[PDB]
């Protein structure tokens, strides 16, 4: 779920 | 020849195996034994060895029970002998310090290795010649084999490591460490607590994240090793962000029995440097000399031209410099930090023309800086009163009723638009006055004209968030970046300045200023980037952080045009507005009232007064200078335009005089009024998505064109739109994009 992941880390 | 020579591992090239136990006084030594235990392809411990720690009866049986409990009560993974000997026998291994020799050496079963140890060693050194020129191991290089690992039966657990007192809600096998061992900045919170609602830029110390799977995909079967290595580099930076955190910083708090430590080391560099490329470590205000760059030669054979030096295009070019790339930015104005403009001329207090509120400071860059400079934010207090013309504060009950129904108006918005596609989106403001009037004439309640006023107030605030009256915004998608991990923690204001961030950034930095671009060639080898005189600039990539207003309004001829696609996500976000007035006094006229409350409301006696000068801010925390700051929003905006900054400054006096009617208000002796509107290289505040429009227009916008041309800038970051900190993190994003 995109409610969580680091934005910086979740680039691809 | 009772007793075997040969490992049990099928596959195994140990020719010879010895046991690094020598714990039984029945050890096989380099004997035939029953059986061969297999750690790794150099690592094995005999039969008897395994029974003095395994069976009842032995001595050393009373070890490993103790142990097991430990290892089981706080821990996940088996507590079998082969851990045992992996977290409690199995020796030490570490690396000369000297430069020239480098060798890798096994230490003494009794020595317990230290950083201290690992960070001076040198061959031959003990607690009580010629040591370096001996040969190193055999077993050493073959740790580089890429099936040594396979062969290698247990994933390595880290002792101590300074990510533990991070972790403790986790079991350490969990995060790699191991689960028998036994004052930071409040601000940072890297790593997520067990079952914790989302935030932004946290990570889950027990899962790889998505890019972390993508760039090591042969730790997707077991990502034990990596983790463990990660979460230290992490708990490393944080510790201490004012240096560089390098390999040799990082492999002294490596501390792990066996050779694995040797393949532990020989990772963390990779590791490293992907969370340098990344912006997860070495980042913000950090500078590095020409000596010291941050990645490894292999990414500094190429050259950017960065258009914009606002706090997104002097990020990408904090991070690309810092990492060893060529970088030319090219601004318009006469000054750097775009939308971060600081008035320092005010007695004793500096006053931002543009941003100067950080919203959610815990794992905030922003917060990250201003630790690195040693610069202090003031977290704004709660109380706000609403102070109505002309000197009655509102009843706080009031103000939370009227509140409570705005919101409820919201909530209502976001049940409507669940079954609406794009082209059935309505404007909020809309939607908003539908609802209200379907809910007054409903039940039949009918609110006083105050209570009519302080609804009026908090429609303000959210026309002040958004830029702009709600009739102009999405009721689909006006809060669309929700739906991300969003900034934890203080609101706070930025006393001294988020000018200070920006200069440091700045500083020995290739900034050509009164550079307005309005060429971009991309056709050929060489991007060719011409500016309004017509001087010529080219690097292999280019990175345009211009505002949206000055993407919409098609100032910067692209060769090849821009795709519909681009265009179509473009115009369909608003540029966003609001204006500021600053204003200082000879004295604190307003302290008796206000009592030291940050901040204080500004009830609008009708419709067309919304968000005239809505909040007023105390601009000194330590309450001894006398400067406040007003906002304008809204339709107040466009009442504004045709004033001149005396006109304005006007209806400033008479609002305060009005909010503090039972008193004198003495002339201000000093003010500005802000025009970002008219600032032909701005021409907004910030973006929100227009009527129409997708939260995925900010992907859109940010998304590459072939790999060649790159978007930053706070309208192309769709997790944090508007702020200082979005605009930051996107510069961050694209630097990394643009290094690998
Ligand atoms: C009044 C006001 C109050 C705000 N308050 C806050 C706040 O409290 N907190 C917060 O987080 N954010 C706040 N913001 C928003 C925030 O300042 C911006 O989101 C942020 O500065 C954007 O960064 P940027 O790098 O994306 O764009 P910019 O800051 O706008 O910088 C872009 C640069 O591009 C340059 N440029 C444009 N065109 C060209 C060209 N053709 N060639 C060369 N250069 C060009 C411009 O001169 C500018 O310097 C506020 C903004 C305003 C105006
Ligand atoms: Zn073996
Ligand atoms: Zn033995
Ligand atoms: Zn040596």
């Amino acid at each position: 779920d995109p409610h969580f992941h680091h934005f910086l880390l979740s680039q691809t | 020849p009772l007793g075997s020579r040969k490992c049990e591992k099928a596959g195994c090239t140990a020719t010879c195996p010895v046991c690094f136990a020598s714990a039984s006084e029945r050890c096989a030594k380099n004997g035939y034994t029953s059986r061969w235990y297999h750690l790794s392809c150099g690592e094995h411990f005999c039969n008897e060895c395994f029974d003095h720690y395994y069976r009842s009866h032995k001595d050393g049986y009373d070890k490993y029970t103790t142990w097991k409990k430990i290892w089981t009560s706080n821990g996940k993974t088996e507590p079998s002998p082969k851990a045992f000997m992996a977290d409690q026998q199995l020796p030490y291994w570490v690396q000369c310090t000297k430069p020239e020799c480098r060798k890798w050496r096994q230490l003494t079963k009794e020595i317990q290795l230290t950083p201290q140890i690992a960070k001076t060693y040198r061959c031959g050194m003990k607690p009580n010649s010629d040591h370096c020129s001996l040969p190193e191991d055999l077993r050493v290089l073959e740790v580089s084999n890429h099936w040594w690992y396979s062969m290698l039966i247990l994933p390595p657990l880290l002792k101590d490591s300074v990510a533990a007192p991070l972790l403790s809600a986790y079991y350490p096998d969990c995060v790699g460490m191991s689960p028998s061992c036994t004052g930071m900045n409040r601000y940072f919170q890297p790593f997520y607590q067990p079952n914790e609602c989302g935030k932004a830029l946290c990570v889950r110390p027990d899962v790889m994240e998505l890019d972390e799977l993508y760039e090591f995909p042969e730790y997707s079967r077991d990502p034990t090793m990596y983790l463990a290595l990660r979460n230290l580099i992490l708990a490393l930076w944080y510790t201490n962000c004012k240096e560089a955190l390098t390999p040799q910083k990082c492999i002294p708090h490596i501390i792990v029995r066996g050779l694995v430590r040797i393949r532990c080391v020989q990772e963390v560099e990779r590791i490293l440097y992907f969370m340098t490329r990344k912006g997860l470590i070495n980042t913000g205000v950090l500078s590095v000399g020409a000596d010291q760059y941050l990645l490894p030669k292999d990414y500094h054979n190429k050259s950017v031209i960065i258009i914009g030096a606002g706090p997104a295009g002097l990020a990408a070019a904090r991070q690309l410099h810092n990492f060893g790339i060529k970088v030319t930015v090219l601004e318009a104005k006469d000054r750097i930090g775009g939308r971060v403009w600081d008035d320092k001329s005010f007695k004793g207090v500096t006053v931002g023309r543009g941003a100067q509120i950080v919203n959610g400071c815990i794992n905030n860059p922003v917060a990250l800086m201003c630790e690195q400079l040693g610069i202090s934010m003031h977290k704004f207090g709660e109380r706000c009163d609403l102070i109505q013309e002309g000197g009655r504060i509102t009843d706080p009950t009031i103000d939370k009723r009227m509140d409570f129904h705005f919101n409820a108006l919201l909530d209502v918005v976001s049940e409507w638009r669940k079954d609406k596609t794009q082209l059935q989106d309505v404007p909020l403001g809309e939607k908003i006055e539908e609802i209200y009037k379907a809910f007054i004439k409903e039940s039949g309640i009918q609110f006083s004209e105050l209570e009519g006023q302080v609804l009026q107030f908090h429609l303000s605030n959210l026309e002040y968030a958004c830029g702009s009256n709600l009739h102009q915004v999405s009721a689909r998608s006006w809060d669309h970046n929700e739906f991300f991990a969003q900034f934890a923690g203080d609101h706070t204001l930025l006393t001294p300045g988020y000018s200070v961030i920006i200069e440091k950034l700045a500083e020995g930095l290739d900034i050509q200023l009164k550079s307005p671009v309005q060429c971009i060639d991309y056709s050929g080898d060489e991007v060719q980037v011409t500016t309004t005189d017509g001087t010529g600039y080219s690097a292999q990539k280019v990175l345009v952080t211009v505002p949206l207003a000055l993407l919409q309004k098609g100032a910067i001829q692209f060769n090849p045009p821009l795709s519909e696609k681009k265009m179509k996500a473009i115009n369909s976000l608003g540029a966003g507005i609001i204006e500021k007035i600053a204003l200082q006094f000879p004295y604190r006229f307003w302290d008796s009232k206000v009592q030291g409350a940050d901040f204080f409301g500004h009830v609008p006696p009708s419709a067309s007064k919304r968000g005239l000068f809505a909040v007023f801010y105390d601009m000194d925390p330590q309450k001894k200078h006398s400067v406040l700051m007003s906002v304008i929003a809204g339709e107040a905006v466009a009442s504004v335009r045709t004033l001149d900054d005396k006109q304005v400054l006007q209806q400033c006096m008479a609002t305060l005089r009005e909010l503090f009617k039972e008193q004198e208000v003495p002339d201000p002796t000093k003010y500005f009024v802000t025009r970002w509107s008219t600032d032909p290289w701005i021409q907004m505040a910030y973006s929100f998505v227009k009527t129409g429009g997708s939260g995925e227009a900010y992907d859109i916008i940010a998304e590459d064109i072939q790999g060649t041309v790159f978007f930053a800038g706070e309208a192309t970051n769709r997790h944090f739109p508007q702020t200082v900190t979005g605009a930051y993190l996107s510069g961050v994003r694209e630097a990394s994009k643009i290094a690998a």
